[PDB]
């Protein structure tokens, strides 16, 4: 199928605790391969999936000069959107950036992100097509203005179209045995009585990767989509992934409920019932 | 590996 | 400031077998800001073998975070998850509940 290889960093100021910390992790689809903390007692790029470790020297410390130089620039955005918004030196403020190129079946790239978003709020993103911006405010338009004389997004698109689809190539191969497996969700329909007239039929997707599946509850064949409460999908620690949905059904009326599970791992969609 | 980023804010 | 309530999720890694080991998770997800405090409880009593996984958010910017532990379930103990963040006006503090 398709795949991503993505970059998510998280700068947050502390006025009167020392320097914003800079945090950034990085992911291939739903599996995250590295981080980068400068609040650790030794900042470095660390390998946090097992096929990452077989990189060699060279790749950890060209990825840890990088993140300490993306820190001392992260701190000085900081403290420039500061005064765009005319913000006080005595609050916390957020600034997040996340990046990276999905490829399709085929390893061809499909397309390229840069986004950024302060406080919380979108601010400024490089556009599809890797040479323009989308700035949200009158801040962001000064940012704006400082990148296209920089040149950014032409910088942007040959890491984009270059580094980024090829490493994320070469990840896919070197993990192939857990990033190109999909492994399918184990799945089971519980039943929690809730009065003489109603129960609750819980639909359970335990164990799966990657995080995509559509779990639906359906009533005679029309969907419950307002009347299912869908949790979201949550990690279960060892890679893998949960999901359940529950409708609230008539006593009585349950073998007219079908739960229907689509995943890549699975061979064929499901379709379960209520077996008591 | 990573991206520089080419400007501050 | 956009500020952002947490969604808490406390469950175990595999379904609850009592006697059989297994791992406790508190995922706290679509909250903003970063600065959140969570423990895990047994008995109303907090846990000190907790890890948690690297700061990370989604699509619309939440941040999100794993907190686990190992742990033996059993019918008389109570395990919960207690949360604290800017949004709320006292600690939330949510039970497992097996069937969840
Ligand atoms: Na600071
Ligand atoms: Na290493
Ligand atoms: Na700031
Ligand atoms: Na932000």
């Amino acid at each position: 199928g398709s795949h991503s290889m993505r970059y998510f960093h998280t700068s947050v100021s502390r006025p009167g605790r020392g320097e914003p910390r800079f945090i950034s992790v990085g992911y291939v689809d739903g599996t995250q391969f590295v981080r980068f903390d400068s609040d650790a007692a030794s900042p470095r790029t660390e390998p946090r999936a097992p096929w990452i470790e077989q990189e060699g020297p060279e790749y950890w410390d060209r990825n840890t000069q990088i993140s300490k130089t993306n820190t001392q620039t992260y701190r000085e955005s900081l403290r420039n959107l500061r005064g765009y918004y005319n913000q006080s030196e005595a609050g916390s403020h957020t600034l997040q950036r996340m990046y990276g190129c999905d490829v399709g079946p085929d390893g061809r790239l499909l397309r390229g992100h840069d986004q950024s978003a302060y406080d919380g709020k979108d601010y400024i993103a490089l556009n599809e097509d890797l040479s323009s911006w989308t700035a949200a405010d009158t801040a962001a338009q000064i940012t704006q203005r400082k990148w296209e004389a920089a040149r950014v997004a032409e910088q942007l698109r040959a890491y984009l179209e270059g580094t980024c689809v090829e490493w994320l190539r070469r990840h896919l191969e070197n993990g192939k045995e857990t990033l190109q497996r999909a492994d399918p969700p184990k799945t089971h329909v519980t039943h929690h009585p809730i009065s003489d007239h109603e129960a609750t039929l819980r639909c359970w997707a335990l164990g799966f990767y990657p995080a995509e599946i559509t779990l639906t509850w359906q009533r005679d064949g029309e969907d419950q989509t307002q009347d299912t409460e869908l949790v979201e999908t949550r990690p279960a620690g060892d890679r893998t992934f949960q999901k359940w949905a529950a409708v609230v059904v008539p006593s009585g009326e349950e073998q007219r409920y079908t739960c229907h599970v689509q995943h890549e791992g699975l061979p064929k969609p499901l379709t379960l019932r209520w077996e008591p | 590996p990573e991206m520089t980023f080419f400007s501050v804010k | 400031m956009i500020q952002r309530t947490p969604k808490i999720q406390v469950y175990s890694r595999h379904p609850a077998e009592n006697g059989k080991s297994n791992f406790l998770n508190c995922y706290v997800s679509g909250f903003h800001p970063s600065d959140i405090e969570v423990d895990l409880l047994k008995n109303g009593e907090r846990i000190e073998k907790v890890e948690h996984s690297d700061l990370s958010f989604s699509k619309d910017w939440s941040f999100y975070l794993l907190y686990y532990t190992e742990f033996t379930p059993t019918e008389k103990d109570e395990y919960a998850c207690r949360v604290n963040h800017v949004t709320l006006s006292q600690p939330k503090i949510v039970k497992w509940d097996r069937d969840m």
